[PDB]
């Protein structure tokens, strides 16, 4: 539970630049790949 | 309207229509160098010195926009050298009268213009004559506070 | 000799006048002509706080009602409220004024006889006749409309540059916590199962256009969606199809929770980068002319389009930093400008404000999550070239949000103001929802209004607060709270002694009797829908010696004073004249500290005084001489007034931007006597040795027991350690500097951390006491304790490390200390303000 | 609705003292709750105001000109702000009918001896101008469904 309180409140803008990236590159290969976000 | 290129589009306003230009030049364009290996692939440098993130914009036969552009860039200042740093304060003008204290707040400055915030660089203060210096500490912003 | 009379009277002050957490005065007692308060050189004043909360162990404020006749016995000429310290003649049968003097007659259903000393049989029966706080029950006379319930209607900014920052979910999770505490005023608290939340809730969005949210339930009995109705008419703002603008929260409990929780998803996606907030503020006015309340505006940037837009001449804007060419920064003079508003148009909404009982907050917060807008506006026009890169990341400042003429919204409503410096999620978020939570669910006030008197040869100069001035006394509140401080300071009339033998400041005719009063009234509705009157009697008796009113100073509300004169001097002409005014004044009260105290082989001890916790003052005078007392008051007002020299209020420029010094102005024209002192004294706690300060039980941490918090280390670096964690809070913010050589054991204990190099200032506020080690624990007891001790629980932390960017905030505050703003310490300014005394 | 032909665009307009012009567009992430530009129904709005309402306004400055490596599947027919309004309708099916059965009558209150306030005029002043600036040259039908005479505004008869 308190795992939950501390990423509830973590912006994706304060994550380390590589992570933030990473999601934003398989965001939107898995919305290529199914049919904004989905 | 504020500062593109006035000029530089009366001279390419024409351009003859098989190969336009299609980016209208801003304030601080680039030119990167486009050295052709003979191989399909093509390496670019460039050289711009403004602290702010700066915009890539890649053209194929000066026409079409290339890839994700344009891309961010981070610049930013640089190395720290002579010259162009700068003192403020009370300490370039009157001091005070019966050892109170005096600051000559120093400002580091890279090559060009720019506003160093990276702090750790050692600055020589001499105490040539009665002013004689107390302590040189690091603000760890790019700025020095000598007294 | 002479002084056994001074002590009576002054016995008479303590046990009958208004309590000093709702009244505090910089003097006990009054100079009799206008050449001894010239020769004193300290200003007289009190500071007003109506609805101040009532410690433990002290009296509640009592209800006084008369009856079915509905008449509040009230001076004729003067109209000053029925106070304990009337004089009453002809066995009762007249009443003459403490303030006017005028002879009134007694009514019919007030008559009761008097005793052998002159005063009433049943004065302690009747409960306005023994204490200074009084709350009368208004009749109907009082009232011009039937009492509006609790009002709050919400403006959130759903602009780009917002929902990057996190605003827009900052706020809506602030609202939904603070209707959901069951402090919500307006809820019946006592407690009888019944349905009858009346508060009223609104809400309003805004980006380049206003939207309005539908919240009502469907006329058919069915749960009706929540809507959202653009409007983009932000020339002539209107009203769109609907009459469920302005809902009841009770019957709509599901609508609003649910519509607050659509917000920020809703316009998570916006593109939108202008704003027209002017527009929105307007537009919460037509919802609420027929009930008036209070706006929260969740604001990140003036509005640049619709209406109410200032713009700036002469390039000013620029001052804190925008553009490289060579023509802003070298006119001091002009910068006073930007500290006041540049228009007429908000002074003027305002008042139309004031006139529909509506108050505005104000929760400015300026991004800096890199905007976009400040470089994409299109150009045309000729240069090119050269050389990039390589450090130095952002150091990214507040951009000018222009604070200064978005300030009459909130100071001309009896609205607050609360800023958020560069405003992100992990820093500020719960610094945000407590002051949502506390502005929301503290005790409140509706269409107030307040009038200070005083008594005849006396008049107020000076009116400080967050008010409207109508006529030339009555104060107007479209909201009173809490926290609202209203300071006055007052003087001699010199026109009212010169029309005939009646020159001794109001003597009445049964023989002498100097005491100099003043009257406090608010006419305000409580939060359960009823008039009530709030009434303060202040007294402080005439004296002819300067070492009786001197020697009765309050060193703390004398400093607040002439911290706030020093706002209106700086508003007036210049900072740095201003300035000059602190240093000014410090040396004539000294002097005069010196000139009456008989001692004068103590001139030489440069040290502190003994400081005690804020409100524990006036206990240290009971085995101390009273030259030993003044010392030690003239010196500790010299080290106030020397922190506000070194704190943000003034500052020299480069070092504080300029909407900075708005908030930090705004702050110290409102706030109460401890929290000024609070600002211009940091309190400093060492927390790295909580294991050595503690019984051989260690008695149980909480609050219930008060959480052991013994002591106030002073403010200077040499008692800093290096294996040391420190905490210092101002009443803004508190900073925690880590001392690189501190323990990996304490480490653990308190963040988990394994090294000073696992720590960031960013996330380690929330992760303390996470590791529920006793140590740690104990440290988030420390934070805790000193965030509940003061009024409002919302005050950021930020940690800072040793050799961080970010250490010198803390190491600025080091009053005692030499900062960048002035080089001296204290030993070092006693001895300036010395010889120029 | 159903007997058109799914490739076909639709628009929505529902009047009464004010136009209410629906928002039909956007992403698959704010489908639940309905959105409604809304109009004064008593006052003059010119066909070039109603446009810079609704930033349906042709800009000025506005080539950026196929220059857009990456844009995901976004329609060319129609420009992105007025893709708000206009959607195919085998696309906004799910909206265009969500939109239908919460449509009550004007909730404002009509008084028993006056008629209720109807902007006719002002509702196909804002279908006419928003097809101006999206729709130029192109095959539109406006499907006016009125219930009674117009009472405010422009084009009001009593």
């Amino acid at each position: 539970s308190l795992f939950l309180e501390r990423l509830k409140r973590l912006s994706l803008a304060d994550f380390p630049c590589t992570f933030r990236g990473l999601l934003y590159l398989l965001a939107d290969a898995v919305d290529a790949q199914l049919r904004h976000v989905t | 309207e504020e500062d593109y290129d006035s000029d530089a589009e009366r001279l390419n306003q024409y351009r003859p229509p098989a190969s336009r230009a299609t980016h209208r030049r801003r304030k601080d364009t680039l030119d990167g160098y486009v050295y052709n290996h003979g191989d399909g692939t093509y390496t670019v440098h460039y050289y711009c010195t403004r602290a702010a993130r700066h915009s890539i914009y890649v053209y194929l036969n000066d026409q079409i926009l290339v890839g994700d552009s344009p891309y961010r860039v981070n610049v930013t200042p640089g190395s720290t050298d002579g010259e162009n740093c700068e003192a403020y304060g009370d300490g370039t003008t009157f001091f005070a009268l019966g050892g109170d204290f005096s600051e000559i707040v120093i400002q580091a400055k890279d090559a060009h213009g720019n506003k160093v915030k990276t702090g750790g660089d050692k600055f020589t203060v001499a105490a040539s004559g009665a002013a004689k210096i107390v302590e040189i500490t690091d603000m760890k912003d790019g700025t020095y506070w000598v007294k | 000799s002479t002084g056994s009379a001074a002590q009576q009277v002054l016995q008479e002050i303590q046990q009958f006048n208004s309590p000093r957490y709702f009244t505090r005065a910089s003097v006990a007692r009054v100079p009799h002509s206008s050449s001894l308060q010239q020769k004193l050189h300290l200003p007289i004043g009190l500071f007003i706080r109506p609805l101040a909360p009532i410690r433990p162990g002290s009296p509640t404020v009592p209800s006084v009602n008369f009856g079915n006749c509905g008449v509040v016995v009230r001076c004729k000429r003067c109209r000053t409220y029925i106070n304990p310290f009337v004089h009453w003649e002809a066995h009762g049968r007249r009443w003459s004024c403490n303030l006017c003097g005028y002879v009134n007659d007694t009514p019919q259903f007030y008559m009761r006889g008097l005793d052998e000393k002159g005063k009433r049989e049943d004065r302690f029966e009747r409960a306005e006749l023994s204490m200074g706080s009084v709350e009368f029950v208004a009749p109907a006379d009082y009232m011009i409309r039937p009492p509006q319930p609790p009002a709050y209607l919400f403006l959130i900014d759903v602009s780009a540059t917002a929902v990057a920052s996190g605003l827009v979910e900052s706020a809506c999770a602030g609202i939904r916590a603070a209707l959901t505490s069951g402090k919500l005023p307006g809820c019946t608290d006592s407690g009888a199962g019944r349905g009858d939340s009346r508060t009223m809730v609104g809400i309003v969005t805004y980006d380049s256009a206003v939207h309005f949210y539908a919240l009502g339930s469907a006329s058919g009995g069915g749960k009706r969606r929540p809507q959202v109705l653009v409007m983009p008419e932000i020339d002539d703002v209107f009203l769109p199809l609907s009459d469920d603008l302005f809902v009841n929260f009770a019957e709509n409990r599901d609508a609003v929770l649910e519509a607050l929780d659509t917000i920020p998803s809703l316009w998570r996606s916006n593109g939108c980068i202008d704003n027209c907030m002017g527009s929105a503020v307007k537009a919460a006015l037509l919802v609420m002319k027929h009930v008036g309340g209070k706006i929260l505006l969740f604001a990140s940037f003036p509005p640049t389009v619709g209406a109410l837009v200032t713009k700036r001449s002469g390039g000013l804007a620029g001052a804190d930093g925008a553009g490289t060419d060579g023509g802003s920064r070298q006119q001091p003079d002009r910068e006073v400008e930007l500290l006041k508003p540049a228009s007429e148009a908000y002074q003027q909404f305002a008042q139309q404000l004031t006139q529909s009982q509506v108050s505005v907050d104000l929760f400015i917060a300026p991004s800096s999550c890199a905007s976009p807008a400040a470089g994409n506006v299109p150009p045309t026009g000729t240069y090119a070239g050269g050389k990039p890169g390589s450090g130095a990341p952002g150091l990214v400042t507040a951009p000018y949000c222009d604070l200064a003429t978005i300030l009459p919204l909130a100071e001309l409503t009896g609205g607050e103001v609360r800023y958020y410096s560069a405003f992100s999620r992990l820093q500020h978020s719960q610094q945000l929802e407590n002051d949502i939570v506390h502005i929301i669910t503290r005790t409140t006030g509706w269409e107030a209004v307040m009038r200070i008197r005083v008594s005849r040869g006396w008049k107020i100069s000076a009116r400080h607060g967050r008010f409207f001035l109508r006529g030339t006394d009555l104060f107007v509140l479209p909201t009173v709270n809490a926290d609202s401080t209203f300071s006055i300071l007052m003087e001699l009339d010199e026109q009212a002694g010169a029309g005939g033998p009646g020159n001794a400041l109001v003597t009445p005719p049964s023989g002498g009797d100097n005491v100099v009063a003043v009257q406090a009234a608010l006419l305000y509705t409580n939060s359960d829908g009823e008039r009530r009157i709030r009434v303060h009697t202040f007294c402080m008796p005439v004296s002819q010696n300067i070492q009786d009113i001197v020697s009765s100073m309050d060193p703390e509300v004398v400093t607040c004073l002439l911290i706030q004169q020093a706002i209106d001097q700086s508003l007036r002409s210049k900072i740095a004249d201003g300035r000059a005014f602190l240093q000014t004044s410090c040396s004539q009260l000294l002097s005069v500290l010196h000139s009456v105290g008989s001692s004068t082989q103590l001139a030489a001890s440069y040290a502190l005084p003994s400081l005690p916790h804020y409100g524990a003052v006036a206990a240290a005078s009971a085995g101390n001489p009273a030259g030993g007392a003044l010392l030690e008051a003239g010196r500790l007002v010299a080290l106030f007034i020397l922190g506000v020299l070194k704190s943000n209020a003034f500052r020299p420029v480069k070092e504080v931007s300029t909407d900075k010094r708005v908030f930090s102005w705004s702050r110290l024209l409102a706030l109460p006597v401890d929290r000024i002192c609070a600002y211009v004294h940091p309190r400093m706690l060492p927390l790295h040795n909580l294991s050595n300060f503690g019984g051989p039980s260690d008695r149980v941490l909480d609050g219930q027991e008060e959480v052991i918090l013994p002591p106030a280390l002073r403010l200077t670096a040499e008692e800093m350690t290096q294996d040391g964690a420190y905490l210092l809070e101002n009443g803004e913010e508190m900073l925690l500097w880590i001392g690189r050589s501190i323990s990996p054991q304490w480490l653990a204990s308190v963040f988990g951390a394994h090294s000073l190099d696992c720590v960031h200032p960013d996330v380690a506020a929330a992760s303390i006491g996470d590791s529920q080690d006793p140590v740690g624990l104990r440290v988030r007891a420390v934070v805790q304790s000193v965030q509940g001790e003061h009024l409002c629980n919302a005050m950021r932390l930020l940690v800072i490390r040793q050799g961080d960017p970010s250490e010198q905030k803390f190491f600025a505050q080091l009053m005692e200390d030499r900062v960048p703003s002035l080089l001296l310490t204290f030993a070092e300014f006693l001895q300036k303000v010395d010889m120029r005394s | 609705l159903a007997l058109m032909p799914s490739d076909a665009m639709v628009g929505i307009i529902t009047y009464g003292a004010m136009a209410m012009l629906h928002e039909l567009g956007g992403g698959s992430e704010n489908v639940d709750v309905m959105k409604a530009h809304v109009f004064r129904g008593n006052k003059e709005l010119t066909s070039t105001q109603i446009q810079q309402q609704l930033g349906l306004a042709r800009s000025a400055n506005a080539y950026v000109p196929a220059g857009g490596p990456g844009a995901p599947a976004g329609s060319p027919l129609l420009r992105p702000a007025a893709a708000r309004f206009i959607q195919p309708v085998g696309e906004c099916e799910y909206k265009l009918t969500s939109i239908l059965e919460e449509l009550r009558r004007d909730s404002w209150p009509v008084p028993s001896d006056s008629r209720p306030m109807r902007c006719t005029g002002l509702a196909l002043s804002v279908a006419l101008a928003v097809l101006e600036a999206a729709w130029y040259q192109l095959p539109a039908r406006v499907l006016l469904f009125v219930g009674g005479a117009c009472t405010s505004g422009p084009g009001q008869v009593v």
